[PDB]
């Protein structure tokens, strides 16, 4: 079959370069232009450029004149791009996908890899504040906040999984150079505070599994 | 440098009902616009080539076609399935570009928001800042915006918003508006409230919060 | 009127046109080949009913790239990365690849280009390819005793392929309309005039007089054609010729010599 497969996940410290790459299978390499096109976050698809293996013919978007630069390696079927002088703004997903360098419009962006994370910030590894947040006839919503951590995922989950019900959890935004989300879980009035409820925050790069049970005020 | 205006940039439809997008290319392209669609998880697949060629395996409802410089893509009886981003692609002259993307939504009954106001708890209280969050949630269709209220004045800076896909249970939206704070601002005042309203109700519903 | 005119070898001038001459030309001819770019240029006054035309076509590893551009004013033709609008069959004669099932694709490198299909027996035989003739969105073709012409033109994708069109396969139109060529003398006489049966979308009754370009002689021709193919411009470069005649008509038999 054929594929595109695409380098891990980056943490880029503004200011650096990284080499992201899509490994080609199942067909000619050379005969075919590997495209970059990025994603930035809730963002659209826009294209970054190309280059053909085994050749010194590349193109790219005027816009991205000094950050995207592209190479590629024939004996291992791979293509590569760099992102020279990184910015907040060069945080996006980048897929590769290929575009035949003949005539046979059917054998255009076909094929696609699923993407590289690319994230730069300043901000090194912090673990999540978890605060607590607690108060209808019937219902009664609990809320779990995760804020000022470093990087994305956590997971979030109440009474170890077991209560899925009425959960909701956001993505996150940015305050300060630190990731911010909230949770919230909605269940019977009568049940609360019967049984305990408990918010689940796991933020792995950290190393962190912290829990926060939820409990009336004053 | 070739553009393409794409509309609708949101779409909210049932199913059965059929629905067409349009890209309109700046200048003269042929026939060498290409449509894609991408998966919640961020996978792209292509639909159609070459303005009207079909991929293989995909689902014969879906069909292209061009009039003069709006090239379209069209469905005919939506499927759960269907409902996902869409982009349109030129490739006749680099720079290539791309659509501004469309979302197709599932079309379901009102709903009103359930709210929810919290209050600062006391460890973040101990670390110095102090944040309230109102919760609004479950709610169609996504028409809908926020107001925070310290004694009655609307704030603008501090807030933060975030929002979740179309929930794939009930077929709604939710919200989470965050209003961010420290000591000395936050240590005075007597009054926060996170006012929004929707199509469901006339007068704004409110959470009248007094810190006490 | 004057036009700038300059041989192969491109010792150019001003040539000043002789009466009748309105337009001035500049015919470029291409060749890529494996890594090699080959460009010859002509250029010269010109006769009217003249149009801006280009084919481009594949033959195996070659492509050969045809392009004429016109216009009327005073030395107007003095001067003068990837692009992809529409895949279009091609092939060619001159190594018999149309002939057999070795049908390439070929990029349209313009906008206004289109997939096109040519057949020419008397007097390379049949072309596929990418190019522009005015007004072309369609198809148009004609037949005699001897002479076959036809040129489809379309603007979807692959338009221009499947079985390679022969006049004998087509079906008759039941319209029959008479077949002569030459000139009113030993040529299109009346005796040397004849009924043949039109065939395919060809159910016009033709007749186009004019004067063969090469050899100041005038020179008529009579048969069986489409409506499309009913044009002052078509009938002058299929056969080189000008300052024409061309009446059409769906009578069987309308064509004749009485007629005219």
């Amino acid at each position: 079959q054929v594929q595109l497969q695409q380098s891990g996940a980056e943490l880029m410290k503004p200011g650096a370069s990284v080499k992201l790459s899509c490994k080609a299978a199942g067909y000619t390499f050379t005969a075919y232009w590997i495209e970059w096109i990025r994603q930035r976050p809730g963002h659209g698809l826009e294209w970054i450029g190309e280059i053909l293996p085994g050749s010194s013919s590349t193109n790219c978007n005027e816009m991205f004149k000094g950050k995207a630069t592209f190479t590629a390696d024939t004996s291992s079927n791979s293509a590569y791009m760099q992102l020279s002088s990184l910015t907040t703004e060069d945080s996006a997903i980048y897929y590769c996908t290929r575009d035949f360098s003949g005539d046979r419009s059917n054998l255009y962006f076909d094929v696609w890899g699923t993407g590289t994370t690319v994230t730069v910030s300043s901000a090194k590894t912090t673990p999540p504040s978890v605060y607590p947040l607690a108060p209808t006839n019937s219902m009664v919503t609990l809320g779990c906040l995760v804020k000022g951590y470093f990087p994305e995922p956590v997971t979030v989950t109440w009474n170890s999984g077991s209560l899925s019900s009425g959960v909701h959890t956001f993505p996150a935004v940015l305050q300060s150079d630190l990731y911010t989300l909230s949770s919230s879980v909605t269940v019977p009035s009568s049940t609360w505070p019967s049984e305990t409820v408990t918010c689940n925050v796991a933020h792995p790069a950290s190393s962190t599994k912290v829990d926060k049970k939820i409990v009336p005020r004053d | 440098d070739i553009q393409m205006t794409q509309s609708p940039s949101s779409l909210s439809a049932s199913l059965g009902e059929r629905v067409s997008l349009t890209c309109r290319a700046s200048q003269d392209i042929g026939s060498s616009l290409n449509w894609l669609q991408q998966e919640p998880d961020g996978t792209i697949k292509r639909l159609i080539y070459a303005t009207s060629s079909l991929d293989s395996g995909v689902p014969k409802r879906f069909s292209g076609s061009r009039s003069g410089s709006d090239y379209s893509l069209t469905i005919s009886r939506l499927e759960s399935e269907d409902f996902v981003d869409y982009y349109c692609l030129q490739y006749a002259t680099s720079p290539y570009t791309f659509g501004g993307g469309t979302k197709l939504e599932i079309k379901r009954a009102d709903a009103a928001p359930t709210v929810s106001i919290f209050p600062p708890s006391s460890e973040q209280l101990t670390s110095g800042g102090a944040s309230v969050v109102c919760f609004l949630n479950n709610f169609y269709p996504k028409d809908i915006n926020v107001k925070w209220k310290i004694d009655g004045s609307e704030r603008q800076n501090g807030v933060l918003n975030s929002w979740t896909d179309q929930d794939s249970k009930d077929s709604t939206y939710s919200m989470s508006s965050t209003l961010t704070l420290t000591k000395d601002e936050y240590e005075r005042h007597n009054s926060y409230t996170c006012e929004a309203t929707h199509k469901t109700s006339t007068s704004p519903i409110v959470k009248s919060f007094n810190r006490n | 009127l004057r036009c700038m005119q300059c041989k192969t070898n491109g010792d150019c001038r001003v040539e000043e046109c002789a009466l009748g001459q309105d337009l001035c030309r500049t015919t470029i001819v291409r060749l890529w080949e494996e890594g090699e770019e080959l460009e010859l240029v002509e250029k010269s006054c010109t006769h009217s009913e003249k149009t801006n035309r280009t084919l481009s076509y594949r033959t195996g590893l070659k492509i050969t790239s045809l392009t004429e551009v016109v216009c009327g004013l005073d030395l107007c033709n003095q001067g003068n990365s990837r692009s992809r609008y529409l895949e279009c069959i091609s092939c060619g004669s001159s190594d018999m690849s149309c002939e057999r099932g070795r049908h390439q694709s070929l990029q349209c490198r313009s906008p206004e280009e289109q997939c096109l299909d040519v057949v020419t027996h008397w007097i390379d035989r049949h072309l596929r390819g990418c190019g522009y003739l005015p007004g072309c969105p369609g198809s148009n073709g004609f037949h005699n005793n001897d002479t076959f012409h036809f040129l489809k033109c379309c603007n979807t994708t692959k338009c221009n392929e499947g079985p390679i069109l022969e006049l004998e396969n087509l079906p008759q139109n039941g319209r029959q309309c008479y077949s002569c060529k030459g000139n009113s003398t030993h040529g299109c006489s009346s005796e040397e005039t004849f009924l043949i049966d039109c065939r395919g979308p060809m159910n016009q009754c033709l007749v186009a007089t004019g004067t063969h370009e090469p050899k100041n002689q005038s020179y008529m021709v009579r048969g069986c054609a489409t409506a499309s193919m009913c044009q002052h411009a078509h009938l002058g470069d299929a056969f080189s010729m000008n300052h024409i005649d061309v009446s059409c008509c769906t009578k069987s038999g309308c064509n004749h010599p009485d007629l005219d």
